């Protein structure tokens, strides 16, 4: 198909794949937001809810840690609307424009809720909400944080304490450094120090 | 995640070359978002995660880019030395400092229908948020984000690497990410690029960086290392670079983490491919993922230490000259060509134990205790270093085991994989074949929480990314071919109907097929 949301023209292939054409990035992302939700609507309300630390309103107490976590070392949307303050200017209206396009398809979806909404927020009884620039980036850090996060630290210092107190400091010492090394000088590189 | 790029001189075209497998599971709707972009001066066609505002995986007019997730040392836990007399009070700098409070609320849905109302409150340090307590040693632990409020800085700097039009400002996008990733670039005059982006604290050199920091302000980040420092390369010498989360370079430390990065790494499956041929071009390379894709891991190092054991004894044991013949032939894989729902080679079965019951008898004597902390280390998914070089009489701190000792161990796994085999299956490897492990496109991805109702259909486990790009920088254009399960629409109608596009990709990811990749605007219309 080629539809046109506005000033772009979005081609969707036979994949379903959108393929967007704007005159300006003001539009293309305005209408990047707003293909993603109609595609993802659903996916994308509950991910903010992750970072948000809201999905136990939904799904129920097996989420209640999950969301005390990601609200413990979370940020508020105020900080957030620091971060975006930081950015370049065209940076900061381009993810207001994607923001825009998601909350396009939102209050499309709520105006025939029977056809646009996904059978989720029907089952479950919710309506989705609009967006801002700040929940752009909270469905950055809700999935890229992942990848950084880790309390390894806290389970070495209770490796080591633990091999300590049944083999004494001498062997425990030996022991941690063959499980966590400080550097194996033969793992595989994916450069050589030449290359730097 | 696994990343390939090839230089102009390793490609049969003369074209550089890319290859994108992020690992982010397998889930319905999927955890990638495939779009096009074209506007004035920005033609740009790929997938980047759901919700991201940029491409992460694909080309643009200039330039192929992917990622991989770094495992760089960004995150570092703070001791916080407390108050006897108050437990809301740490030591830093000479004086008494009062934790930053804040109480959140939590709306809970009940089973009944009803939600219910629960309050938590949550603790600050100078350093950071307060993720665990050991008040009985007046401990609190704050974690340090090196990254901390400049994730917003980091979407921009992957949005301006989509407009990047050539190295240059390819890595300019680079230096200014600031969390822990390798990023891949592939352009269309031959050249190849590769960073392991991120903010990297400069640490105090007095403290064990495998271990929480001690939080009463000697030992504070003085900044972070400048970009340059970061390990990268520019068309490096050997032609090429493949990635598996495996150390960047050979002196790239990441403290605490270090158990990603040891000789036994999964990488190797990747190096293999490619050192074992020449010029290599996009069909080599879907080849060697197809390896790493169905390889069991352990089988690089341990099956040649196992065929060395079992061969000084195969003369006078019926049982390991059939091994041997039986492992030598194995291709390593654990595929299962024919759709039968079993795995070929039956000889993988026994390597699946003997592994086990190998890893067991290395450490349980001596870390059974801690197995609960240790366990993910020494059979980790990435790799089996310490294991291997036990086994293979290799230098160690502690002498676990000598390689007499290592040698009787290999043989009794095998004694005894061998027996739990005969009195279940019996002698012939065919009988061994064990069910093919499957999985499905569900409803939970890392995040931790239900995004959807997920997919029903069943598909062969494979060590795979969650999608994979093929893109060749043709003079004229990016070329090549991409695969993006379970499909673009995760829409399900009121009345239960899955959208049309909801999982018509799950059949090609699962028969290796892919589909063109789409730039040329008379190529997307016909598309
Ligand atoms: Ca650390
Ligand atoms: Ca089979």
């Amino acid at each position: 198909d080629q539809k046109k949301v506005e000033n772009v023209t979005i081609i969707r292939d036979s994949y379903g794949v959108p393929h967007l054409y704007a005159k300006n990035k003001k539009d293309l992302y305005k209408a990047y937001g707003y293909v993603m939700a109609q595609d993802r609507l659903f996916q994308l309300e509950m991910f903010r809810r992750g970072n948000e630390g809201t999905v136990s309103e939904i799904f129920g107490e097996e989420y209640v840690t999950k969301d005390e976590q990601s609200r413990r070392d979370g940020y508020s949307d105020q900080e957030i609307q620091t971060m975006l303050n930081g950015l370049d200017r065209e940076t900061k209206q381009l993810i207001e424009q994607f923001a825009e396009g998601i909350t396009a398809y939102v209050n499309e979806a709520v105006k025939a809720p029977d056809q646009k909404l996904s059978k989720e927020f029907h089952d479950y009884g919710f309506l989705p909400r609009k967006w801002k620039a700040t929940d752009v980036v909270r469905l950055y850090m809700v999935s890229m944080t992942y990848f950084m996060d880790n309390h390894q630290e806290l389970k070495n210092a209770e490796i080591l304490a633990r091999l300590e107190r049944t083999y004494g400091k001498e062997k425990a010492v030996k022991m941690f450094d063959d499980l966590v090394w400080k550097n194996d000088l033969e793992a595989p590189t994916s450069i050589q120090p030449d290359d730097q | 995640s696994n990343a390939m790029i090839i230089g102009a001189k390793k490609s049969k075209s003369g074209n550089a070359l890319l290859f994108s497998g992020p690992q982010v599971g397998f889930v319905a709707p999927g955890f990638l978002y495939e779009v096009g972009l074209h506007s004035p001066g920005f033609d740009m066609e790929g997938s980047g995660f759901i919700g991201y505002p940029f491409i992460m995986f694909g080309a643009n007019q200039h330039l192929a880019l992917t990622a991989t997730a770094g495992y760089g040392n960004v995150t570092d836990i703070f001791e916080e030395k407390l108050n006897p007399a108050n437990s809301t009070q740490y030591f830093y700098k000479g004086k008494w400092r009062n934790m930053e409070k804040r109480t959140e609320t939590f709306i809970v849905r009940g089973e009944d229908g009803k939600s219910k109302k629960i309050e938590e409150t949550f603790f600050h340090t100078v350093h950071g948020p307060v993720i665990s307590l050991d008040a009985a040693a007046n401990v609190a632990y704050s974690k340090s984000w090196s990254f901390r409020g400049t994730e917003a800085k980091s979407i921009q700097a992957y949005m301006k690497a989509n407009w990047a039009k050539n190295v240059k400002e390819f890595q300019q996008a680079a230096s200014e990410f600031t969390m822990s990733l390798n990023w891949y670039y592939a352009d269309k005059k031959g050249n190849i690029a590769y960073y392991h982006v991120g903010k990297y604290p400069i640490r105090s050199n007095q403290i064990d960086d495998r271990f929480p920091t001690p939080g009463t302000g000697e030992y504070e980040w003085k900044g972070f290392q400048s970009f340059a420092k970061n390990p990268q390369a520019i068309n490096p010498k050997k032609g090429y670079v493949v990635n598996w989360n495996n150390k960047p370079s050979k002196y790239w430390r990441n403290g605490e983490y270090s158990i990603v990065w040891g000789k036994d790494n999964r990488v190797q499956q990747f190096i293999n491919g490619i050192e074992a041929r020449g010029k290599v071009d996009l069909k080599d390379l879907n080849e060697i993922n197809y390896t790493a894709s169905f390889a069991q891991l352990r089988t690089h190092y341990f099956k040649p230490l196992l065929i060395k054991t079992l061969e000084k004894y195969q003369s006078e044991n019926k049982e390991y000259a059939y091994l041997v013949e039986q492992l030598r032939k194995w291709n390593n894989l654990k595929e299962d060509k024919n759709h039968d729902g079993y795995y070929d080679a039956g000889v993988a079965a026994f390597f699946d134990e003997w592994w086990n019951n190998t890893h067991d008898k290395l450490f349980n004597d001596s870390l059974g205790i801690v197995s609960d902390l240790t366990r993910e280390i020494t059979d980790h998914r990435m790799g089996a270093t310490l294991a291997y070089k036990v086994l293979s009489g290799e230098p160690t701190n502690y002498q676990w085991k000598s390689a007499a000792a290592a040698e009787v161990i290999i043989l009794e796994s095998t004694d005894e994989a061998l027996a739990k085999l005969h009195k279940e299956k019996g002698e012939e490897a065919d009988k061994w074949r064990a069910p093919i492990k499957t999985m499905t496109f569900g409803a939970k991805s890392l995040i931790a929480i239900p995004h959807g109702y997920g997919s029903k259909t069943e598909i062969i486990e494979m060590n795979r990314g969650s999608e994979n790009h093929y893109i060749e920088m043709t003079p004229k254009q990016p070329e090549g071919f991409n695969v993006t399960p379970p499909g673009q629409i995760g829409f399900i109608h009121k009345d239960g109907t899955l959208s049309e596009h909801y999982e018509d990709q799950l059949s090609l990811y699962a028969n290796w097929k892919f589909k063109p990749f789409l730039f040329d605007k008379k190529d997307v219309k016909r598309a």
